[PDB]
């Protein structure tokens, strides 16, 4: 049927091109676009798991990957309870601004918010640029789960969403 | 070609400039009161 | 400038049409012949056989940066060559980083190259680009793969 | 240089197919949003 | 002092760009021109009331981009249009007729139709006698005005009338 | 090959943005008695030097207004082929009015009016102006346009619409 028991609100962020609008489309309609270009607006799509038994209903939020600033940050962050911050494994500056995201949550987000790091590209083996010692590293220090994904070849994503939402079902569920 | 590169260039991405401000607002009028409208579905 | 060579704008040409990764067929098995094996040929033979297979297989893996054949810093391991070694390669699920001098990792990403954008259009996955676009790409492809086997690299 | 207005010219294109379609469902739904005064 | 209404009419703005259409609005509205004013974007609607007959006809006036190839929305539930021309570009009178048909397609029948009409206040350069466009007009079955947006001839006037044809319809079939 | 460009004549220009700055319609400031004496004047010169002047007064009170004439008595008025400001015959697409009768007027006399009447038009719209998001750059080179279309019609180079 169409009910759900939570429904919890999860944004996508991350430097442009990282793969977050592919992600997206690889979670919500098993469908990945080797084309695609740069997202304008806001959208979200959905897609409902099970989770202990309760049925979660995910609101994925993506958006421009170009950032530090303008004019809606304030909207897309609010009510989101689960964030997945995306890098490039292949391009190691989008590692290096991972930092500035998570300042930009720790500004404009609510705490408690559950982060997650992705992780993206893993299929371009020979283009690696951050190695997955180093990112599980910085992860655990700074308090994220973490995961390496493809939505080329659809490696983890699925796990990757199944992660953050049982772990945001844990922290609801508590209180 | 002469002196008309920079003015083709010039006019057009001043036009996609207020094409952007204008996305940016409605988007966030859309947001602030039925955003079931972005979803993709 | 640069123009077509007929001769292997028709064999491509009609190679997407029906794409297969063969490394029999006569599309692949020219580049094979005279791009892919030149450039994965190296002084220390047994790890390169595997590093080919590697990347057919796209099991290969490179990365920036008490084992006697992984080679070190100093020394790389598929040429026999004492040279700064910045990237290190990990062939499929071995767990073993060999060190690989710049002059190699060109050779292999230069393949690596080759055998990526290939496979997005066998099962293509490129859709926005003309066939003429497509067949220009895999001429630069073949031209960075040309310079590699003799020795003209970038870092 | 020349190069660069045939790709700003497919950002129009992008950018303007884009409001269309936001337009026609913003009408489908809540058309208050679109108002001026 | 009122804020409420008997009436609610939505009338369409169409017509080749560059004829008036967004300073017909504008100044019907919150009587400002604007000379020097750029190519509507989207869509756009302002409100004004007017008393018509002791009744409150709250009037929702329609604007957007006179080059057109989203239109069945914006037709949709309109009971009335300003169908618009330049005195002065005999073209954007020729293509009146061309209007009609996206008209006469895409929009309720019943609709009232009025021409216009519009930079009256170029005199040394009209390129449409009023007759030629006023027979076009009597014999086609549409209202017909002629108006300058930029000095304010007639164009309280205009939307005046179309609004009372459109209040006189509608009485007449709840009769 | 030769290019076209623009530089503005720092006496036209000087004399222009202190007009701008306090805008008068006054026939003998220093602005509008050069573009008189050297545009207009020399566009409104007919033959019949009666009507001509007396087109200036409905040019300048914007009184004038000219429609075209798809296809009473006087030798005056014109008719389809013959102008009623210079005596030739030729086919009038266009007729002229001074105040609410009707006088013919051939296409190359339209030309040297209208060209007139836009300088006046652009004139009062910066006096009311009305002209905000235009720099008084723009809005200069805005009037040497005007002018050089007067200057061309003066010289009896002019435009048809067909
Ligand atoms: N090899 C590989 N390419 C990927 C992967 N995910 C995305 N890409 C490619 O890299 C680009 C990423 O595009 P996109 O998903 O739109 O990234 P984005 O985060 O949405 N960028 P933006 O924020 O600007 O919209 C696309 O060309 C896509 O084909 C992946 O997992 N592997
Ligand atoms: N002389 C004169 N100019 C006018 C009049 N009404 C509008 N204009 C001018 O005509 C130009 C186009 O006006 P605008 O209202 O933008 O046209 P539009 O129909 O909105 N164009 P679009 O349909 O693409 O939005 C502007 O420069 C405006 O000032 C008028 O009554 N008289
Ligand atoms: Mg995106
Ligand atoms: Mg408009």
């Amino acid at each position: 049927d169409d009910e759900y028991d939570y429904l919890f609100k999860v944004v996508l962020i991350g430097d442009s091109g990282v793969g977050k609008s592919n992600l997206l489309s690889r979670f919500t309609r098993n469908e990945f676009n080797l084309e695609s270009k740069s997202t304008i607006g806001v959208e979200f799509a959905t897609r409902s798991i099970q989770v202990d038994g309760k049925t979660i209903k995910a609101q994925i939020w993506d958006t421009a990957g170009l950032e530090r600033y303008r004019a809606i940050t304030s909207a897309y962050y609010r009510g989101a309870v689960g964030a997945l911050l995306v890098y490039d494994i292949a391009k190691h500056l989008t590692y290096e601004n991972v930092e500035r995201w998570l300042k930009e949550l720790r500004d404009h987000a609510d705490s408690n918010i559950v982060i997650m790091l992705v992780g993206n590209k893993s299929d371009l083996r020979h283009l690696r640029a951050v190695p997955t010692d180093e990112a599980r590293a910085f992860a655990e220090k700074n308090g994220l789960s973490f995961i390496e994904t493809s939505a080329l070849d659809s490696t983890n994503v699925e796990a990757a969403f199944q992660t953050i939402l049982t772990e945001i079902y844990r922290i609801v569920s508590q209180k | 070609s002469r002196d008309e590169l920079m003015e083709a260039i010039q006019k057009q991405e001043e036009i996609n400039f207020r094409l952007q401000d204008y996305i940016d607002r409605i988007i966030v009028a859309i947001m602030e009161t039925n955003p079931s409208i972005l979803e993709v579905k | 400038c640069k123009e077509a060579d007929l001769s292997l704008y028709n064999e491509f040409r009609l190679w997407k049409d029906e794409p297969t990764m063969d490394r029999t067929c006569p599309f692949l098995d020219k580049i094979y012949q005279e791009d892919i094996f030149p450039c994965l040929t190296f002084s220390k033979s047994e790890l390169a056989s595997a590093v080919l297979e590697a990347v057919e297989n796209n099991t290969l893996s490179i990365e920036p940066v008490s084992a006697v054949e992984c080679g070190g810093p100093k020394k790389c391991a598929l040429t026999g060559q004492s040279k700064s070694c910045k990237h290190r390669i990990k062939l499929g699920d071995s767990s073993n980083y060999y060190y690989i001098s710049p002059f190699c990792r060109y050779r292999i990403t230069s393949v690596c190259n080759f055998f990526t954008y290939i496979r997005y259009i066998q099962q293509g996955l490129v859709k926005q680009q003309d066939v003429d676009q497509m067949f220009w790409e895999v001429m630069q492809l073949r031209k960075e793969m040309s310079l590699a086997k003799l020795g003209y690299f970038k870092e």
